């Protein structure tokens, strides 16, 4: 499996696009609510401020976190290799098989 | 081929005297079509989203 650092990096990226999807959804609801606000019912007027504020705060911190990720790219620089040992490990397992062949009491 | 072209010549006609009659209705009905455009704007944006 990959080293953990890459794991939380990909988790943060996934959070980033989920936040973008949430921003698009909230844009959909604010566009929806503005229609009836133009229609002329004032009951949903208080919800408009909350929706706008949450939309803007969702737009800002997502870009901020993505900026942090791109910054991490800046200092992460400088921080078949398996083949060099690959034959060796193959060697090992083959002899292990011979051991299983060599002992008739373990072939069950 | 239809005709030798000299067709359009400049001419003068006076502007019609204004009143309350037609501008207020023109602008409120423009308000109407733009409220329409807002409605289809919201609908198209909702469908796209």
């Amino acid at each position: 499996m990959q080293p953990p650092y890459i794991q939380e990096r990909l988790k943060s990226l996934n959070d980033i696009e989920t936040q973008l999807c949430s921003m698009l959804q909230e844009a959909s609801q604010v566009t929806f609510i503005f229609g009836e606000l133009k229609r002329g019912n004032e009951s949903v007027k208080p919800q408009f401020e909350n929706h706008v504020k949450q939309f803007y705060e969702r737009l800002d911190k997502s870009t901020t976190q993505l900026r942090k990720e791109i910054q991490l790219l800046d200092e992460n620089v400088g921080t078949n290799k398996k083949a060099l040992g690959q034959d060796t490990e193959k060697m090992e397992e083959q002899l292990d098989l011979l051991s299983a062949i060599l002992d008739p009491s373990k072939s069950k | 081929k239809v005709v030798k072209p000299s067709s359009l010549n400049s001419d003068k006609i006076p502007y019609v005297a204004p009143t309350k009659k037609e501008y207020i209705e023109l602008d409120i009905l423009n308000k109407g079509w733009k409220l329409q455009s807002l409605n289809e704007s919201k609908d198209l944006l909702r469908a796209s989203f």
